[PDB]
Order: C-alpha cells, then structure tokens, then sequence
DNA sequence: AAGGTAAGCTAGCT
RNA sequence: CCCCCCCCCCCCCCC
DNA sequence: AGCTAGCTTACCTGGTGT
C-alpha cells in the first residue's frame, strides 16, 4: 500500500539534518568512494575517504536522499542537498 | 497464448557504477539478466518492452556493503506452454521412438505411439522419414501438434505431443 | 533491569517517544522536546521579589512624566513621551510579564528561580556587548515597535514540533511556554534598553542567536532516549554508600529504597504519611 | 559462510513462532535414525546408517554432506527424525495440556462452557489470546459435567440443547509426568493416558481451539503431544573427535541413544507376548528421557544424572542466561579486533588519544581497499611486512583467497590491483573504541584517535579517566577496531571523546581538571604566585596554539 | 497522581546521596510504570509481561518458559525491538537506523 | 575479548547501529543460511554449485532466500526445533504498523 | 532457486499447502495467466495474450525502437524478413539470446498477418466476440475452416459461440490472410 | 541460619 | 563447579 | 464443602580473568 509515500508539500519532520543521518550519509559516502565510485567534489589534494565526503557534504555534491520513517510505517523523503547541515 | 506480461527484478548495483551512465547500466544488467531467460513459472522471457520507459525507481543502500539495490519494473514478451493448447511447428529430429518439432523457443517431442498407426518409421531414407499412404513426415515438414503435457528443466521447457486426433497432423 | 525495561524507547520523527510495539510513552521527550546537553541551569527573573520591585524593573509609563523612558536611554525619548498608541503595545506587553510571574508561581510553588533551561540568555547578552562594544553612555538606536515586535516574532520561530493543525500547534504552544517566560522576562523593553545598553544592530544579533541555539537545543529522531534514562538513573545508584547515616523520621533510603520503588513492593519498611 | 549463492539475500522481518505438526517432523527429515550406536559399522570407523549422518552432515573433515556435499563450514546440518513408539508429553506444556483437559470434556472433546453462560462469553470476548485463554480456563475448570442441554437465553424455563454427551469430568491432578483424574460412594482414580489425552485433543473444534490460545495453522493443541522426535545435526551435538581410535560424543548424542534404546525396548515388548502392565513401565521410562533431554532440572524429580553422575545437560539449560546461548552468544560475543592490557596515565597525550604499544598495533589491523589514492601507500605498507611497524599482515584479492605476507614465497613482489584490501597495521589518528567494564554510562565507551607508543600499557589522557571510572592501581580496559569505513565514521562522528564533554545524564560536563592540575592550578593562580621570565618564556611555549606574543 | 508520586520518591533517593539526574530521564522512567493501567514494576513480572516481542522478552528472565508459550500460543515477532535485531545480526532501527539512505539518479545526474 | 551485554547498552545509547552490528557478525559470529519462503525454516538443501536449492516436504526449488545471521542464533533456531517448537524466518510482512 | 523476477499479483502462500491445480484448455491457466491481471500501475487490467501475427510485430517495434535509443546513447518481405530480422538482432540482442532468435524464425515463417494494418482489423473483428484472450489469440494464430476445426482445436470455445457466427468470423480471417 | 512474589493447591474455614 | 581478581567513589562540622 | 488462609514453590540475585 504505497500511501505511506508523504508527499513533499505537507512534510512535518525537521527540515535541519539529524546527527545520525550526517553520521550515516558520512560513512555511506566514503564507504562508497573508498570503493572507487565516482567523487561529485574536485578533491583539492584530499586523498580520505571520509575528507572526500565531508568535502561532498560541505558543497551539497551527495547524490543520496533520506527517507524518513514514521511509527506507523508512513515516511518522508529528504535530499542531502536540502537540508540544513547546522549542527 | 504469447503473453505481455508486467515483472521486476531487484538488481544490486555495485558503487563503482554510481557514474551518470548508472540508469543506462541498470537497463543493460536487466536485458543480461532476464531476457532470453526461461523459468516455469513465467516461461520463456523472450524480449523486454519499451526500452526508453524502463522503471528504476530510487536504489535503497544496502547496509554493510557500499551497493545499492533497485526494483527495476518492467513489461516483456512471453512464451508460456500448455497442456491442451494446438501449437503449429517444423519437425527438427526424427527417430524410430518419433519426432520433435520447433515450436517458437521450445521443442515439442511426438511419440510413436501418440500418432495414427498407418505412420510408420522408414529409416532407409535421407534424412529419416514417418510414412503413411498419404504424408511423410520428414526432417523439415509443417506439423500441428496438440500439446499433453510439459515438464519445466533448468533454461528451457520441453513438452510431448499428439498428433492422433482429428484436425491435427501434417499441414 | 532498568535497561531491560527502557531499551526500544526512542524519539521518533514525530518528537514522540514510543517503544517496539508504537506505544506513546511521552507525547514529546522530557515534556519539551529538548536534548539534556543543551540545557543550563537559568534563574527566572519575573518569579520573585517584591512587587514593587517587579514594578521598578518591567513598567513603562510614557503617559507618566516620571515613568517613561528617559531621553538618554533612547533617541526616540523625547517624542515618545505621551504617545498613546505604544502605550497600548508597551501595556500589551507589562500585562504579559504579570500574566507569566501568576503563572511561574503556580507551577514553581516555593518560588524557586532557578531552572535547568535550553538557550543561556544571559551569555548571548554578555558576547553580544562585548561584540560591539556597547557604551552604557550614549542612546540606543532601538524603537519601542523594534523591541516589542522583535521579541513577539523570535517566539514564533522556537520550533519543536511542525505541522498544520490544531493539535499539534497547541502541542507546539504548550512545549515552549516556559522558555518564552525567561525569553519575556530577559527581553522587556525597560531591560533591553536600560540595564543591558543594546543596539538595533546588537539586538538582532541576540534575537538571530536565540533562534539559532534554541533548534541547536531539540532531540534528534533515532536518540535512544530509553537506555540512556536508564544509565542515567542506574550508574548514579551504584555510586551509593548509604543506607540512612548510623543516627524527622528513620525513613529507608539509598539501595534499599530505590530496589523498594522499582520493585513496586507492597510491605515497604517505613510507610508514613505526611499531615498538613 | 562463503562461497557464492545465486539466492536473493534478505532479511528477517518477521519471526513466526508454532510447533512442529508430526507430519512436518518427517517431511522435513533426511534420515529414519534407528541405531543407538555413533558408528564402528563392524569395527569400521565411519558413521553408521542408523544414528550421526545417516545423511545428517559431516563428523570428519569430509566434505561430503551426503545430503547437500558442501563440507562443515557451509552446511547448517539437516535434521532427521525418530517414530515414537507410543505418545508423549512435551516436559514444557505439561500444565498447559492440563488446563486445556480441564476446559474441554474429557470425552466428546467438546469445550465445557457454550457461548449460552454469561461469564463465558465475556471471557470469549477478549481480544488478548493470552488473557483470554485465563478467563476461559478459570471459568470451565469448576465445570465439573459436560451439559447436554442448557437454559436458553429466552425463558430459562425452556432448557435447549447445546450439544455433547453429559459424561462426568475429572478433577485433574499431576503426579510426576502423569496426569491422574477423579470421577464421582468413592472416587474412580486412574491415570490418563498419553493416547487418550491426544485423541480428545484431535477431536478439539478449531473454533473452539481458536477461542483457547490455539492456531490452526502453526500451533494445534494435539501439537504438544509428542508423536515423531525431530533428531538434531551434528552441528548441535558436536562430536568433538580427538584422534582415529577414541571417541568424543556430546551429552545430547548419549541422551538421544538413551531415548533411542527406551523406544526399541517398548516397540519390542508391544510388538511381541506384551505383559501390559511391563508395558507401562517401558512407557514411562520412555516419557522420562524424551522429558528429561529437554528439561533435565524438573521440579521435584530425580535428575537424569550421567554415567559420572553428572547431570546431562538438557537443551533448556543452554539457553538459561547469563553465559547461555541468547545472554551469552547472542546479547553478547568474544570479539576478534580487540585488544586488552593495562591503562596508565600521559599527560603529554593529547584529551581524545589513547597511547597503543606498538605489539598491540602490529597485531590488529584494519582492511583497507586498494583505490588510486593510497595505493602507493599500501604498497610501501606491504613491502614493508608484518614485521616493521607502519606495516600489513595480509593482501586479499578480487578471488576472495588471502596472501599472508609472512609465509607468501611472493611477499616481496605483490603488485597491488584496484579493489585489493591490504590488511594493514593500526596507525596513528585511526578512531578506535576504548571501554572499561562494568560499562554502566553511555560514556565508559568513547572512541579514541590511536598513537603508536614504546611500552606494554594503554596510556590516556587523566581528565578521561572520570566518566570511565579508572584509576592506574592495574586497571585494565578494552580497544576494539572498526573495520569498515561506514562504523569508523560511526565512531568518530557520534561518540569521539570531545563529543562526550558535557552529558545528557545531569546537563553539566563529566570530565573537568583532575589532581596534579587541579592541585597545582590553585597554586598557580594564588595573589602570590609570581614567574620570572626565564620560566615564563617556556610556559608561553608549552601552549601549542601560543601567538607567539609575550 | 500515582505518577507525580512515584517521581517525587525516585527524586528523593537520588537526591539523597547528594547527585542530580536531570528531570527527563527519571520522568521517562515513572511514565513507563505508568503508561498501562496501574504501577507496572521493573521486574520479570512487571515489563517482561507485557505484549512485546517474544525474542526480546525472553532476552531478561524468563527465557525458555517464553519462547516455548512463544510456540504453543503462535506469536508473531514484528522485529522492531532492539533485542531481536540484535539476535538477528541485522542493523537494528537505533539512531543511525532509525531511516534508510537512497541514490537519486535525478541528481547523481545533475551533480555530473 | 568480551563485547558482552553491558557493552551492547552503551553502543545503543550511542545510536552506533552499524558499529553494533559489525562487533556482532563480521568481528565474531557471522554465518550465511537458506530459508525456504514457505515454510520459513533452515530446511534448504543448498547444492550451491549446481545451483540446486530445494525444500522437499514442500516441493520449493524456487521460493528460496539467503539470510545473513550470527551462527548462534543459527544454533539456537536449530536448538529450539529440537524441543519441536517451529521459529520460522520470514523475508516480508504479513502484518503492517 | 536464483534472482529471479518478481510479478505484480501479491500472494499470501503462508506455511499452507501446495493446493496447486492443473493447466488446460478448460481454460485454467496459472494465477500467473488469470484473467484479471495488475498492471505496474496498480489498475486491474485484462490478460494480454499474442497471435503470432502480433507477436511478430511487437518484438520488431520494441527492437527497432532500442535500437533507436542506442544510436542516442552512442552519439554522446518474406525470405527478405528474416534476412532482416537477423540483422536487427545482431544489433539489440545478445547474440547468445538463442531463444529470441529462434521465435522470430517462427513467427516470421508462420504469421498469417504481415503488415500492421491488417492485424489492426483481425483485432477489431475478434475483439467483439467477447472470447476469452487466449481463445481469441488461438483463433488468430490457427487457420480454421469449419467451426468444427476451430472448436475442436480450441475445445474451450464449446458453447461460447455459435456455429455460423464462428465460421462468419473464420471467412473474415481467411480474406484478411496475406498473400506473404 | 535468604527474600519477595505470583501462581497454585491442600486442608479445613460453612 | 569453584575461587579469587576488579570495584570499595563521596562524606561526619562550621557562615 | 462455597470460599479463603496459610502454606509451598520456582525464579533471580554486579563485572572480568588456577
Ligand atoms: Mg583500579
Ligand atoms: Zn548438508
Ligand atoms: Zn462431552
Ligand atoms: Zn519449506
């Protein structure tokens, strides 16, 4: 039943990024790049995995969405690119 | 029966391929996958429609390891055999046991016994030949065939038919 | 058997607290939505002292020759001086603080000030004139409309919970009540512009940085808020030497107490009752 | 474990819980298990067709399963069976399979108490199977006659038939792994049978099981009586077999030999000139074993003790916590990648370091990809060998098998390819998991950045040492090494010890100055306490963030 | 008002020996005793009781006398608790799985 | 070294998913098993070579999955089938939160 | 047994039964060929069955239009059919596909239907009928005389038409027949 | 030289 | 199955 | 001899390493 889909317009979750999503999307990242995928970001010399993809991070250059579940199954989807990386 | 059929297969796609060709990979991984395919449940995956409008919808990534799987919806061509369906084919082989017939993908074998009983082997001929006061049924002749029974093996489906009722036989 | 108990609570994206089966345990963790390490002891200024007092330190007066704000404290000093129309907003604003001080003493009863709260108010005002380097000298550029409006709009930007309806938007009111009576008491006009000397240029600044600290201060959906209450509780009672000193009444305490409250013990040692 | 499997890899959502059917029990078999005996077919060490891989997995490293021809590290044991040769109860259900007896009429298998009485269909009425099933029960077991008619909900006057015979009910009672009842000048005392309790089991409505705790599909009531015994693999019973000729069997191998020769003895006396009253003596022997191999510890009963007069551990007793299977092995593992030794203090380390003996560094590892940023780096690591510090123990290839470049008579001329791991040496900065037990705060666990040091000790940094609780009296303390790139970030991104400063558990900081520093601190900064140049000049260069402005 | 109670006595132990928990967690805990009906304890008859997963339940105290009702009655564990993640060698849904991560090819694209 | 329990607590206060689940397979335990999709329990016979699967006594040779799970709990799946109760591992959800 | 591929039909196949049934010209073919199918859309959508005619000329389109999108990606009659087909293969198939090349040998040698126009019309005519997909697609791909050959082939067919009604339709179809 | 409890069940109260 | 080993912090007063 | 009172009884009891 893929009414759990919310849409974007009526989406209630935090539009600032969670310490565990940063956390995730870090890890995933260079997880990713140490296994030669394709890097979004000039790397300006940097040679870490983790470096790269702070460097991704840092220019909203990560290809990756969070979706957002909720108790009952329902969940909201958020690209890395649009939310607030405060913290 | 040749059916259109809507599937999909879950592909996992390893991070060295998360480049802007990725959609194109994913379509060429399903084509090397599923086409040309033959399961028992579906039959024969014969050829994946509309190549342009093929749907990957997002890849989730798989926790530990850094790829990601996607459900790649699709609809195909399909060839499913029956019991009771009347197939027309060209006759591949011939033995003193019977003949098989080329039915599209899959082959239909015709026993004996499962003929009328004026057809009769003849193997002093080139190539051998089942002979009757009327038809010889040889190496590359038109059959309808009636389809008893199928057994689903490994990449394939093979079937044993009758040709002994009316309506049926040499075309 | 702490841990056990508490493991699966979690605050969900919905600033819920539920277990594994879903279950609302609290509507919002710690009943405002906010992270323990975010949060510093504040005194609640409004609460106490004299009436008098409170008077001399909130009101403002521009109807009143002696009441009103003097000329050295603000450029619009001398043609604010009997303007009815921001005596109405400067009225608004005093029947608030007296509003939040009735309300502060109902729920603080013995009149205790000091209070664990997000956002320390006081150290943003500190850095704030230290920053721009404000001379408690020379009039502010701030208006009567600037203060009061710039506070009633901080308000609207304290987000825990988001959502379109009713329900939640009460929720949302009833979470940050408390913050807004220190954000009141801390920001009121005769404050803002006779005790700490600030500028139009430094009270943005203050009111941005309220915002900003204040979302800074909320939990994170996925805080396994469960085990740490547990740890929490847990590790401070294995520091016990106890058990009631080798001596108002022998009541048990220490270990055997706390083993007495969880076990939900029927025959407790020392059952006693207190008579008003 | 290993070795590639065409198999969609999934994983549990769900865990359904239900008892095996007997029918199952057998479907799912690979072998009949008849012989008490391991093996020694006339002498000949090899297992028999009787008991241990009759087709059930390798004692030997074979590689033949026989069943799957995988080989021990791959196959998972497959299970076979063994026919009981008269029914039994399961030690676990023995109460339940009392209560259900004492809500059903003990003959029509009818349930005792009809959606007619008032009480019973509040109790129907709850929606908790559990709940349900005490308010059902409290309520019938009283119930001491199967009605055949009833009082209608109209007139009371005019009684309507419900159904079932009107046959009295036992009071029920158990006496060891029996179930006696009571009928009513004297009482009538007999055992109920095993047989008997089933048969009226099978013959419990499915509305009427459903409405008890029951499900028609994975947990029928006639399930809990024992039929056909599912005979565990090897793998569970491991055969630890020390040389050619000794043996090595595990106590639930001998157990199950014991319930083996118990059921040949009553299939052989009930076959033959029975004596029915040996019969039951056979029986009851048999009811013990199949009893005392899953509960050995049974409340008030003589324990199955072994040939040593050691117990015999039942299957209950492995998963007993606290160092038993689910508290032991599950909530909890011995880990590889970890390290334990003494702790003592530096204050030349930096607050978010951990001192690590070269040793320590030159024994744990972490598997690094071979990628075009460090695969010069690599290459010097591993040229460099196990040996020298900054070094690698092991490079594994695309192929999946591992060169130990201590061994490997092509050590010295690995030429690395893309997608390659070498399995370096722990390195200066690597985030690493530092933790002193009992870790009772979320901060007795903190990741440290390693530093490579002389000398057998942890060294930290003292303002650690309050949220771990250590002193340097011999403390020791665990490091753990993260292997993948995803939990190195999880550990310096969520619980690096910088992060940890001030605690969510009193919102105040938990680490603060400590001792000499704070003792010596006072003592700087007293009205007194004046530095002479010479002194101060060093004192400003101490500070490694100083301007260089006196 | 059983609640407010029950806090008020936690308080005062742990106030006793001096220290200071921050309100939250001991209200976190009195709300978990409360939440059902009545004063559910800390105990194996307490929480252990309730309507979780059998997997979890069996992890503290009453191990085998549970799965094996587990059986019998033919519970159905959801695995959403901690616990059975934990027996399952699977990434349990705790802070950094409390949501899933996704490739957008739209903006893989985009980014290239 | 012992990542018991205790341990088990502190790293899920943390919110470290994926450093827990890497101390408790691929740091010790970690084991491959084939579940039948039907039946849900570790009855397949995994020829997986031939690329045979196959669960007699349900007839599948196609609905069949690979689960990763701690050998222990492997064990204790394997343990509980012994005293005839049935913990069947299913891929999907019958249910719904 | 491998990654296989999944259908739109969701089934509920709990511990229960392999209650499986037979597969006929009773017209029970599997759950997987029921009538009422679900297409990626979620909509209930009817059963699409192939006459070889069609079969034919949707696997020429749907490879003539890859090969289409192959030269995108790439930038940055009779006997004479076959020939053809061959060669369009070569170029969007995998050459080691056997089974596809096979097919279109058949189809191409037995499709009674060359050109679109004309399947387009054997559609329009069958398509009133109101025959299951499967009687209609056998009717399309089997040339019939009598309606007593055509219900004899087609045994499903019994009482769901009349004789003349059928042997009308079996006319249309001969005149519709190209002349290869 | 346990302790507290939640079931259960005998003995002995109508 | 023992055993030990570890832990054994803090603090009586005076404003 | 309806019910209940006083029994009796299983369940658990910190962490790590000769
Ligand atoms: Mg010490
Ligand atoms: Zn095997
Ligand atoms: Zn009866
Ligand atoms: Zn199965």
């Amino acid at each position: 039943l893929k009414e759990k889909a919310i849409p974007k317009d009526q989406r209630a979750t935090t539009p600032y990024m969670t310490k565990y999503e940063r956390a995730r999307i870090l890890g995933t990242r260079a997880l990713q790049i140490s296994m030669n995928a394709p890097v979004f970001v000039d790397l300006e010399g940097e040679t870490d995995p983790l470096r790269i993809a702070m460097k991704e991070l840092a220019e909203k250059k990560i290809p990756l969405v969070i979706r957002r579940y909720l108790p009952d199954g329902s969940f909201e989807d958020w690209s890395v690119e649009e939310l607030i990386v405060d913290l | 029966m040749f059916f259109i059929k809507d599937l999909s297969l879950n592909i996992t796609l390893h991070p060295s391929f998360f480049g802007p060709r990725m959609k194109q990979y994913l379509k060429t991984k399903l084509l090397e996958e599923v086409e040309g395919s033959c399961t028992g449940k579906f039959g024969y995956i014969l050829c994946v429609l509309d190549y342009d409008n093929i749907d990957i919808q997002r890849g989730r990534i798989l926790p530990t390891d850094g790829s990601a799987e996607f459900n790649v919806k699709y609809r195909a061509v399909v060839f499913k055999p029956f019991k009771g369906e009347v197939v027309d084919g060209t006759v591949v082989s011939c033995s003193q046991h019977g003949f098989e017939v080329q039915v599209g993908p899959m082959k239909v074998f015709v026993t004996k016994h499962l003929m009328p009983q004026d057809l009769t082997f003849n193997a002093g001929s080139n190539p051998p030949s089942y002979q009757s006061s009327e038809d010889v049924i040889t190496i590359k002749s038109r059959i309808r065939v009636k389809i008893e029974g199928c057994i689903s093996q490994v990449s394939s489906i093979h079937a044993i038919g009758s040709i002994k009722e009316d309506y049926l036989g040499a075309i | 058997r702490l841990v056990k108990a508490l493991e699966d609570i979690m605050v969900h994206y919905d600033n819920t607290t539920r277990n594994s089966l879903g279950n609302v345990i609290q509507f919002i963790y710690g009943e405002d939505g906010m992270d323990a390490a975010h949060i510093e002891k504040q005194s609640l200024d409004t609460i106490g002292g004299s009436d008098a007092a409170f008077e001399k330190r909130y009101r403002v007066d521009l109807l009143n020759t002696d009441h009103t704000l003097d000329p050295s404290l603000l450029e619009s000093g001398s043609e604010i001086l009997g303007d009815l129309k921001l005596q109405v907003l400067l009225d608004e604003e005093y029947k608030q603080l007296v509003k939040d001080r009735k309300f502060l003493r109902e729920v603080f009863v013995d009149g205790e000030a000091n209070w664990p709260l997000p956002v320390n108010i006081r150290r943003i005002i500190q850095n704030a004139q230290q920053t721009f380097h404000i001379d408690h000298t020379k009039p502010s550029d701030l208006t009567i409309k600037d203060i009061v409006l710039g506070v009633k709009d901080l308000q609207e930007n304290l987000l825990v919970l988001r959502g379109k309806n009713e329900i939640i938007q009460n929720a949302q009111r009833d979470a940050v009540t408390l913050f807004c009576c220190l954000l009141r008491s801390r920001l009121a006009t005769r404050r803002v512009l006779q005790e700490y000397r600030l500028t139009k240029q430094a009270f943005d600044w203050v009111l941005s940085n309220i915002e900003a600290q204040f979302l800074r201060s909320v939990v994170h959906p996925g805080e396994m808020v469960g085990v740490l209450a547990a740890q929490s509780i847990g590790e401070p009672a294995t520091q016990m030497t106890l058990n009631t000193f080798h001596f108002s009444k022998k009541v048990t305490s220490g270990v055997p107490r706390l083993k007495e409250i969880l076990n939900v013990a029927k025959n407790m040692k020392t059952p006693s009752l207190t008579v008003y | 474990g290993q070795q590639y499997s065409s198999a969609p890899l999934r994983t549990v959502k769900e865990v359904q819980f239900g008892l095996f059917s007997p029918e199952e029990v057998r479907a799912i078999s690979v072998a009949k298990i008849r012989f008490p005996e391991t093996m020694d077919e006339t002498q000949t060490r090899a297992k028999i067709g009787g008991l241990n891989d009759p087709r059930l997995g390798s004692i030997d490293r074979n590689l033949k399963c026989q069943t799957c021809q995988e080989g021990m590290n791959e196959c998972p044991g497959h299970f076979g069976h063994i026919d009981l040769a008269k029914p039994v109860f399961h030690v676990g259900f023995i109460a339940k399979i009392k209560k259900v007896c004492e809500c059903v009429c003990m003959h029509c298998g009818k349930l005792l108490l009809d959606e007619h009485n008032e009480l019973m269909r509040q109790a129907l009425a709850i929606k908790d199977s559990k709940k349900r099933f005490a308010a059902i029960w409290t309520l019938c077991k009283t119930k001491m006659v199967c009605e055949t008619d009833v009082p209608s909900e109209d007139d009371p006057t005019q009684l309507v038939s419900r159904g079932g015979c009107g046959n009295t009910q036992p009071t029920i009672r158990k006496d060891g792994l029996k179930l006696v009842g009571s009928w009513k000048d004297e009482p009538e005392l007999r055992v109920l049978s095993t047989e008997e309790i089933l048969n009226i089991f099978k013959h419990i409505s499915v509305k009427d099981f459903t409405s008890l705790g029951f499900n028609e599909v994975f947990s029928r009531p006639e399930w809990m009586i024992l039929t056909c015994l599912p005979v565990p693999p090897p793998p569970v019973r491991p055969s630890i077999s020390f040389n050619e000729s000794q043996r090595g069997e595990d106590d639930l191998t001998f157990k199950l030999a014991d319930i083996l020769k118990a059921n040949i003895s009553l299939e052989t006396l009930e076959h033959n000139g029975a004596p029915h009253h040996a019969i039951e003596e056979a029986e009851s022997l048999l009811q013990f074993h199949v009893a005392t191999y899953m509960d050995n510890d049974i409340a008030g009963q003589p324990q199955a003790l072994q040939k040593s007069g050691r117990p015999v551990k039942s299957i209950r007793a492995r998963l007993k916590g606290k160092e038993g299977r689910i508290r032991g092995n599950l909530m909890g593992k011995r880990v590889d990648f970890s390290a334990r030794t003494v702790i003592s203090g530096d204050p030349n380390l930096e607050l978010d370091q951990v001192g690590v003996p070269k040793s320590i560094a030159k024994t744990l590892t972490y598997p690094e990809v071979v990628t075009p940023y460090n695969i010069d780096r690599l290459t010097q690591l591993v040229r460099n060998g196990p040996n020298e510090h900054p070094g690698a123990k092991y490079v594994i290839r695309d192929s999946g098998d591992r060169i130990d470049l201590r061994y490997s008579k092509r050590a010295g001329d690995i030429q690395l390819q893309y997608g390659w791991k070498v399995e370096r040496h722990i390195m200066d900065n690597d985030p690493v998991l530092f933790n002193r037990q009992p870790s009772l705060h979320k901060m007795s666990m903190m990741a440290h950045r390693v530093k490579v040091i002389p000398y057998s000790t942890f060294r930290l940094n003292l303002s650690v040492t309050s949220p771990y609780n250590a002193d340097f009296d011999g403390d020791e303390m665990n490091l753990h090494v993260p292997q993948s790139e995803e939990t190195r970030a999880e550990l310096s991104q969520l619980c690096a010890v910088p992060l940890q400063i001030v605690s969510p558990q009193s919102n105040k900081p938990c680490m603060g100055i400590v001792q000499d520093t704070l003792c010596g601190i006072r003592k700087l900064t007293l009205r007194d306490t004046f530095i002479e140049l010479d002194q101060v000049l060093n004192m400003l260069y101490w500070v490694p963030d100083w301007d260089g402005v006196i | 008002a059983g609640r407010a109670a029950l806090y008020k006595e936690v308080y005062n132990v742990i106030a006793s020996d001096g220290s200071y928990v921050n309100y939250r967690h001991m209200a976190l805990l009195v709300d978990v005793m409360t939440t059902q009906g009545g004063l559910t304890s800390v105990t194996r008859h307490g929480f252990n009781r309730s309507n979780t997963g059998a997997l979890m339940r069996c992890s503290f105290e009453e191990t085998v006398e549970i799965l094996f009702e587990a059986g019998a009655s033919a519970e159905l564990d959801d695995c959403r608790g901690v616990s059975e993640n934990v027996i399952l060698g699977q990434m349990a849904p705790i802070g950094t799985g409390a949501f899933d991560v996704m490739i957008d090819e739209e903006s893989l694209v985009k980014y290239m | 070294l012992r990542f018991g329990e205790m341990e088990r607590d502190c790293m899920i206060a943390h919110g470290a998913a994926s450093f827990l689940k890497e101390r408790l397979m691929e740091a010790s335990d970690a084991f491959r098993v084939h579940i039948c999709g039907i039946c849900g329990l570790m009855t397949v016979i995994a020829k997986l070579n031939h690329n045979q699967f196959e669960c007699k006594g349900c007839d599948n040779k196609i609905d069949i999955y690979q689960i990763h799970i701690p050998y222990a709990a492997k064990l204790l799946f394997q343990e509980l089938m012994a005293m005839n109760i049935t913990p069947r591992l299913y891929t999907d959800r019958s249910r719904d939160f | 047994m491998n990654v296989s591929t999944s259908t739109f039909q969701t089934r509920r196949r709990r511990l229960k039964k392999v209650e499986e049934e037979e597969n006929a010209a009773t017209l029970q073919l599997g759950q997987e060929f029921q009538l009422k199918q679900i297409n990626h859309q979620g909509e209930e959508e009817e059963l699409i069955a192939l006459n070889l005619s069609e079969a034919r000329l949707v696997i020429k389109e749907a490879l003539v239009e890859r090969r289409r999108a192959f030269k995108r990606s790439q930038k940055k009659t009779r006997e004479k059919e076959l020939e053809s087909i061959d060669v369009l293969l070569e170029q969007t198939t995998g050459g080691n596909n056997k089974d596809l090349k096979n097919t279109m040998q058949y189809l191409t040698n037995f499709s009674r239907f060359r050109d679109q126009e004309t399947v387009g019309a054997v559609i329009q005519l069958l398509k009133s009928t109101g025959l299951h997909p499967f009687e209609v697609a056998q009717l399309g791909s089997l040339a019939c005389d009598t309606a007593d050959e055509a219900k004899t082939l087609i045994p499903s067919l019994n009482n769901k038409i009349s004789d003349d009604e059928l042997e009308r339709i079996l006319k249309e179809l001969s005149n519709l027949e190209t002349l290869y």
